């Protein structure tokens, strides 16, 4: 999905109990929340 | 003979039965140039440290490389001369950076270096590592001091000799 | 402001950090090794220490 | 740590590099490609490309 669809068309959410398995997704711009900003950029749309 | 290559420096080369090239360098430097006898592909015949002086303190590396032991490397490259020119530029850039600088000689300056080495006798020494800085001390108008490195096995083994006047 | 997010490789681990994209390296490298050592200590890894002279 | 000096070759060029000998190749291939492309572009040589699909 990240290759085929741009961040403006598809956004992504991961809800997890084990975020270490999901630590790689932080780089993918589709997980970026456009609404909340932090030091690293857009907020990651990963929830526990 | 001479070349300027796709690299960075002009390099003089001589050939008679195999190729010869030399690099000047400007207290003690590191001894570990033995590894550069075995580059990533080429296999050089010997590394000889050469030095001459009284005054007139000069210090040199002269390198021997047989193309026929190196054909597998040369065949990948657009010239045998370009091969050894690159390998000597590698050694020059490895030595360069510290207080001592290094460059390949032009073949004209190679004949100059040959003249200064001649300028117109004791035993070869079995154990040498401590000797170098005191073996310069005996009184002479000219001393030539040199050390040889050769690939006896996968290691590198050392010999040194000197002459005076 | 613009920032780089980069994956520092040290002591056989990757550590992600945020850095000022316009400050020079020498300014931001002074807290960086502290942050890295703090993460290494979080990981229970022997921290980075210097030997001899250098930077 | 151990880092290996090696030659590398591509695009009718050979370059020598020092690689973090114990890091996975998947950590290093991508910036090694970027390094090689920068070096080739500096030489006026046509850089490397991905053709179609592959890796």
């Amino acid at each position: 999905l990240a290759f085929s669809h741009g961040p403006d068309h598809v956004q992504m959410i991961v809800v997890t109990s084990d975020p270490d398995r999901w630590d790689w997704v932080k780089w993918i711009p589709h997980f970026g929340d456009p609404r909340r900003r932090d030091a690293a950029g857009n907020a990651r749309m990963v929830y526990t | 003979d001479h070349q300027r290559r796709f690299g960075h420096d002009v390099v003089g080369i001589r050939e008679y039965q195999g190729q010869l090239v030399a690099v000047v360098t400007v207290w003690l430097p590191v001894e570990a140039v033995a590894a550069r006898l075995r580059q990533f592909d080429v296999r050089l015949d010997a590394i000889d440290i050469v030095s001459v002086g009284t005054d007139e303190h000069h210090t040199w590396l002269v390198l021997r490389m047989d193309p026929q032991r190196n054909v597998a490397a040369v065949a990948a490259r657009d010239s045998v001369a370009a091969t050894l020119a690159a390998a000597t530029e590698r050694l020059a850039h490895d030595l360069n950076g510290r207080r001592w600088t290094a460059r390949p000689l032009t073949s004209s300056e190679i004949d100059d270096m040959d003249a200064t080495v001649l300028a117109g006798w004791v035993s070869p020494r079995d154990i040498t590592s401590e000797t170098l800085e005191r073996l310069w001390l005996p009184d002479t108008e000219a001393t030539a001091v040199t050390v040889r490195l050769r690939p006896r096995h996968g290691g590198v083994e050392v010999s040194a000799w000197v002459r005076y006047h | 402001p613009q920032a780089a997010v980069v994956a520092i490789m040290a002591a056989d681990v990757q550590i992600a950090v945020v850095l000022d994209a316009h400050a020079p390296i020498s300014v931001m490298i002074d807290p960086l090794l502290k942050v890295v050592n703090t993460r290494l200590r979080e990981l229970g890894v022997a921290p980075l220490e210097a030997k001899g002279r250098g930077r």
